[PDB]
DNA sequence: TTCCCCCCCTTCGGTGCTTTGCACCGAAGGGGGGG
């Protein structure tokens, strides 16, 4: 199956972050067995791109699994996977019940890889040290990360669904990267069953294979005021900022009386009374606020930028939009096993989370905005990834003082 | 004498390089007429009319031009990622040094790519039949090369350790040196064997081995001995020479300060004006060259125990790290003094250390250290909850010496009962770059001043300035601007711009103060009043 | 008529907002280590 790259561009050329000892014996001892039956061979000094390559630990099964960086193989070859061939996303799958996730990356095992294209996709296994220098590898079969694969293996994934589809057309299959949604509206009990009778049914095509998440409850959550009898000084003056703020992605926010309410060069603390007139404005607003934002809509063509903000005590927030100041979706994330852990920690399952939620809802992993430095992100977001694929992120360093999605 | 050749090719769109011819043409071919001998240039007829610039030197030397061909040549991957530390090194009871003769001229280079190489001395028109010195390919191939022939021999011969580096091998084992010499006689003659010429007695070496500026003895190292520079009139290259030796000399020597002397090279123009000296540069030259003046030494690795590395600070944005694994017994020494971003308090830099320290040592080592850091659980947990970022140390202990890095000043959280409240704006207009800044404070108290060349940015910090001036003890400060409130929230502790440094002075004496942000141009008590002074 | 690898500091330009100043990051110039 030829494959080509889009024209004007320069290949893979990236460069391999240094690695623990744990993971580059692992990735040594993985590479190995790889080469033996021919998936990987050796390449020379000619070949000269490159990517990333690091070893994870998939729900923490004492094994490791190899992920390779192809953030910009797929960037270059985005025409083989959306305009030669791109599944379409399923839309009754964001009103889905129940979903259940799994691999199929070593079905993609078999698939021989077009003859000229290999060269691009060589990575490099580094050494502690710099004792010898780093044994390189390019791929012979299709690689398990690149958008390329699923273009190719549509065809054949889709042959072999068939049966189980036609049998059980209730279910709904969507396929991402070389992982697979399987969405349900059986009963808990049963789904299970379902889902090994699926993969049993994968077995069954000569194709080996290696979670119950529910898109139903993700629903954009409501901006909320303060609410109280004794409105203090400072606190009005949060509130009339708050109502400036929102104004922008609420069209119809006016903060007129309370601005009326504030003339004199008065205390932050003394207790000001406010009157029914602003009581009025503030029952209006609130019911403005309780209906959902107007006027948001996706758009394939454009790009989903995702934006996190932390909110201290193990709390995140993200908002994931297309067109700045309307939110497609909003949401909150938190967990205390992180904390007891670590903090980037934290991040990166909050990552996962919405990457995933993108995924289910939309169809495309969004392009994150993360508020960590970069240096220490590098560092550490390979040692609790857990998922084979990587979404592009963009680190922030001007500080997002608004925050007032949590005041 | 058999070595597979390697596919090499040029950037598509161009034939090689051709520069004009050059009119020595006998004594100096009785040269390459014994590398014609042994077959290292061979004969190219007319059909060839590539050609380099050629020329000669005088050894103490074809230093041939390739410039043009090297920058036409196809993009080689550099393999090389880094370079062998000493600290890194397994104590081996047995070493020997090989260093590989006629490295370049013993791989041949492929037959396509031959004809480009070309050389002119009129006839006979020469050609490098084998890798050429000094060409983009030559280190790349060679090393692939070198590495596809000691593969079988490290298969053969685990507990044999081969450290390779360009044109070197660095053979170690824990095989008694009896029985070492024999395996290494196996290491030549497999070697040899492929065409490699290695030097049999001429060049082996015996403790203490010497690298780039690296004395390895039976139990330690050592950097070879550097010599600073000792005289009265400092020109700029001679600074850029200290700065560098003196860097380079760190890695083992624990307390070195090089901010003083590179900040001289500040504001010069060429590279030969002459920079007096200042008390300061002058002083942390002479503590650097009184405490290398004494021989430190470093300590090879040991698998069995656990790094510890610890941190210090050495006042004003410089860290210092000592990895070791035994107490007093140093692995590797180091220094920070990289201040990245205009406004940053000491925990930013100590968990910037951490990041680099953990980085360096999964380079070398490949294992984090267990840090010892020189702050309070307290005050890390401060920092890291209440901190708008992910901030994350891996895992350390607390060091009970000082100087101690702490936070300075907390801003409040909530308005504070019975305390002033000042309403803060500046404004400058954007064509005649001329301001004022004021505030309003609860009491009708207005103060206001005029400024010169203050952007609006500058004249809203004026303005906190004058609110912090003013007032007492506590206060509470309102302002309309993003930009300052920003900078006063990072509770930073200097900062490139003297003004912010003067604000954190004054924040630093006041016992309570809080901020908080009101719109700008809406109509919020005090901003019309201190909008209208600025109006004027 | 020397090619690169790697580290450190300093200056310049791109870049995105904070919006026309200001604060980031990377790429270039000196040094160091030689291979
Ligand atoms: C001195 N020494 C030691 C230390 N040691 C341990 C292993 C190796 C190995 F063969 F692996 F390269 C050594 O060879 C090297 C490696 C490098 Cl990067 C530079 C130089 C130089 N000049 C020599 C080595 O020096 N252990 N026991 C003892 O006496």
């Amino acid at each position: 199956v030829p494959v080509k790259l889009k024209p004007g561009m320069d290949g893979p050329k990236v460069k391999q972050w240094p690695l623990t000892e744990e993971k580059i014996k692992a990735l040594v001892e993985i590479c190995t067995e790889m080469e033996k039956e021919g998936k990987i061979s050796k390449i020379g000094p000619e070949n000269p791109y490159n990517t990333p390559v690091f070893a994870i630990k998939k729900k923490d099964s004492t094994k490791w699994r190899k992920l390779v960086d192809f953030r910009e193989l797929n960037k270059r070859t985005q025409d083989f996977w959306e305009v030669q061939l791109g599944i379409p996303h399923p839309a009754g799958l964001k009103k889905k019940k129940s979903v259940t996730v799994l691999d199929v990356g070593d079905a993609y095992f078999s698939v021989p890889l077009d003859e000229d294209f290999r060269k691009y996709t060589a990575f490099t296994i580094p050494s502690i040290n710099n004792e010898t220098p780093g044994i390189r590898y390019q791929y012979n079969v299709l690689p398990q990360g690149w958008k390329g694969s699923p273009a190719i293996f549509q065809s054949s994934m889709t042959k072999i669904l068939e049966p189980f589809k036609k049998q059980n057309p209730d279910i709904v299959i969507y396929q991402y990267m070389d992982d697979l949604y399987v969405g349900s509206d059986l009963e808990i009990g049963q789904h299970r069953t379902k889902i090994e009778e699926l993969r049993q049914h994968l077995l069954r095509w000569g194709l080996t294979t290696p979670y119950e998440l529910h898109p139903d409850k993700w629903t954009v959550q409501p901006i909320v005021l303060p609410e109280k009898d004794s409105w203090t000084v400072n606190d009005i003056q949060k509130l009339v900022g708050k109502l400036n703020w929102a104004s922008q992605i609420y069209p119809g926010i006016k903060v007129r009386q309370l601005s009326k309410l504030l003339r004199g060069t008065k205390a932050l603390t003394e207790v000001i009374p406010l009157t029914e007139e602003a009581e009025l404005e503030l029952a209006e607003n609130r019911e403005i606020l309780k209906e959902p934002v107007h006027g948001v809509y996706y758009d394939p063509s454009k790009d989903l930028i995702a934006e996190i903000q932390k909110q201290g005590q193990g709390q995140w927030t993200y908002q994931i939009y297309q067109e700045p100041f309307k939110n497609l979706k909003t949401g909150k994330y938190a967990r205390m096993r992180g904390a007891h852990t670590n903090d980037v920690k934290q991040l990166t399952e909050a990552v996962q989370k919405i990457t995933t939620e993108s995924i289910v809802i939309w169809g495309k992993t969004p392009k994150f905005k993360l508020p960590i430095q970069k240096e220490t992100w590098e560092t550490w977001w390979t040692e609790y990834w857990q998922a084979t694929w990587i979404p592009e992120w963009e680190f922030v360093n001007t500080p997002p003082l608004v925050k007032l999605w949590y005041q | 004498s058999p070595i597979e050749t390697v596919p090499v090719k040029l950037k598509p769109g161009m034939d090689g390089p051709k520069v004009k011819q050059w009119p020595k043409i006998k004594a100096l071919v009785e040269i390459c007429t014994e590398m014609e001998k042994e077959g290292k240039i061979s004969k190219i007829g007319p059909e060839n009319p590539y050609n380099t610039p050629v020329f000669a030197c005088k050894k103490k030397r074809k230093l041939v031009d390739f410039r043009e061909l090297n920058k036409r040549t196809q993009d080689f991957w550099e393999v090389q990622l880094g370079i062998p530390h000493p600290a890194g090194l397994k104590k081996k009871k047995s070493v020997t040094v090989l260093d590989v003769g006629d490295a370049y001229f013993s791989v041949p280079l492929d037959e396509d790519f031959r004809k480009y190489t070309a050389f002119t001395i009129p006839g006979i028109r020469y050609q490098y039949n084998v890798l050429p010195q000094g060409w983009k390919g030559s280190p790349a191939i060679f090393q692939s090369s070198m590495t596809k022939i000691l593969e079988p021999f490290k298969k053969q011969n685990p507990d044999i350790v081969i450290y390779q580096y360009m044109d070197d091998l660095y053979v170690g084992s824990d095989l008694e040196i009896g029985q070492h010499r024999t395996k290494i006689e196996e290491l030549r003659q497999h070697l040899l064997r492929w065409g490699l010429t290695t030097p049999d007695k001429k060049h082996q070496k015996e403790p203490p081995f010497l690298w780039m500026g690296y004395e390895l003895h039976p139990d330690k190292w050592t950097v070879q001995p550097i010599v600073l520079p000792e005289k009265d009139s400092w020109t700029v290259n001679d600074i850029q020479k200290l700065v560098g030796k003196l860097n380079w000399a760190s890695q083992i020597y624990p307390g070195i300060k090089v901010r003083q002397l590179s900040k001289l090279l500040r504001g010069t123009k060429a590279l030969t004006e002459v920079i007096p000296l200042t008390e300061e540069a002058e002083l942390e030259l002479a503590e650097n060259r009184e405490i290398l003046k004494e021989p430190v030494h470093g300590v090879y690795y040991d698998p069995s125990k656990d790094l510890i590395a610890e941190i210090q600070k050495q006042g004003q944005g410089q860290w210092t790290y000592q990895i070791y694994q035994e107490p007093f017994k140093n692995l590797k020494t180091g220094k920070y003094a990289r201040m990245r971003g205009a406004h940053t308090n000491d925990v930013k830099q100590l968990t910037e250390a951490v990041q680099k320290i953990t980085t360096e040592s999964i380079v070398i080592w490949g294992k984090t250290p267990k840090f010892k850091l020189p702050i309070q659980k307290e005050t890390w947990e401060t920092w890291w909850t209440e901190y708008w970022q992910a901030t994350w140390i891996p895992e350390w202990e607390f060091v009970n010496t000082p100087p101690l890095v702490k936070l300075w000043y907390q801003l409040e959280k909530e308005p504070i009962v019975g305390a002033e409240t000042f309403y803060v704006d500046g404004a400058a207009n954007r064509e005649t770059k001329l301001g004022k800044a004021g505030y309003v404070t609860n009491k009708g108290r207005q103060k206001v001043v005029p400024l010169t060349n203050t952007t609006n940015q500058k004249t809203e910090l004026q303005a906190i300035y004058l609110a912090l001036q003013d007032s007492g003890l506590e206060v509470n400060i309102v302002t309309n601007s993003q930009y300052a409130l920003g900078i006063i929230q990072a509770q930073p502790d200097k900062s490139e711009s003297e003004l912010v440094n003067q604000i954190i002075e004054q924040l630093i004496k006041k016992e309570k103060v809080y901020l908080a942000w009101v719109p700008a141009h809406k109509g919020i008590g005090g901003n019309e009043q201190v909008d209208k002074l600025v109006s004027a």
